[PDB]
């Protein structure tokens, strides 16, 4: 009684394809800029790459993306269904980790609102992903979805400061329905 | 392998002597891997792994193996090239 659709979002492709005056940038060349120095920003709005503002997240590199700027609602005609809700989001960090290495990353949204990345290879949060209540209420055209890498500052000498410099992309595997 | 290392033309006189030319002698590149075996660190191949989806093979033809990582959506390649530095 639904139309189950998968969508892939490459965040380096999204950040490079921002309009001018919205600050397009390379994700691979602006992560090791922000990791090397203390703080900074990359782009503006919700498609920005910066550090966390609050306490205990000052050393956390947050790569945020907007949902309406992805324009997922244009992938299919509106005649199929005007309701388009997220079913499941998984993260892939391509070629980053070995077989015995780990990444710490939190994929949140502004319970079932956050997600911890561990291996980054079609990685959901869960130890077993069963479709047998993840993400009821989340529309594809509103909100922002950020990914926080803790300890990602090299002047504070955190782990994953050297590891995030060898980062190629950030891939999000959004699954959604068209009911 | 047997390698032909010396060719010589010899004539024999009837008074039991030898008329000989100086020999054409040939030398071959040796395989002495017990002495010349050198170990070198390989930091070029960072995060290469046969447990994950990496491969030493050559796409693009080109005769020298590259490094291919393949996800289910995109493929990442490292073509072999020339160091401009020293040798």
């Amino acid at each position: 009684r639904a139309l189950e659709v998968e969508r892939t979002v490459s965040l380096a492709e999204v950040y490079a394809g921002l309009p001018k005056d919205n600050g397009p940038f390379s994700l691979a060349q602006e992560i090791d800029k922000l990791v090397s120095q203390g703080s900074g920003s990359a782009g503006s709005g919700n498609n920005n790459l910066a550090f966390g503002a609050g306490t205990d997240t000052k050393t956390s590199l947050q790569a945020s993306v907007s949902f309406a700027d992805l324009k997922i609602r244009e992938d299919y005609p509106a005649s199929l269904g005007k309701i388009r809700r997220i079913k499941q989001i998984s993260v892939t960090l391509p070629a980053l980790l070995g077989p015995y290495q780990d990444v710490q990353a939190i994929l949140s949204y502004g319970g079932c609102e956050a997600l911890a990345v561990s291996h980054g290879m079609n990685d959901s949060g869960q130890f077993q992903l069963d479709f047998n209540l993840p993400f009821e209420g989340i529309a594809i055209d509103q909100g922002t979805l950020t990914l926080s890498f803790p300890n990602a500052s090299m002047p504070e000498k955190g782990k994953q400061a050297t590891m995030l410099k060898t980062l190629n992309d950030i891939i999000l595997h959004i699954r959604y329905t068209i009911k | 392998v047997s390698t032909l290392v010396s060719v010589r033309r010899v004539g024999h006189e009837d008074n039991n002597t030898v008329t000989a030319l100086p020999p054409l002698e040939l030398a071959y590149q040796p395989f002495e891997p017990e002495q010349t075996a050198l170990w070198q660190s390989m930091d070029v191949l960072a995060n290469f792994n046969t447990i994950q989806r990496w491969q030493l093979l050559d796409l693009k033809g080109e005769g020298v193996p590259g490094i291919l990582y393949q996800d289910r959506n995109g493929w990442w390649y490292r073509s072999a090239q020339r160091q401009a530095g020293e040798e």
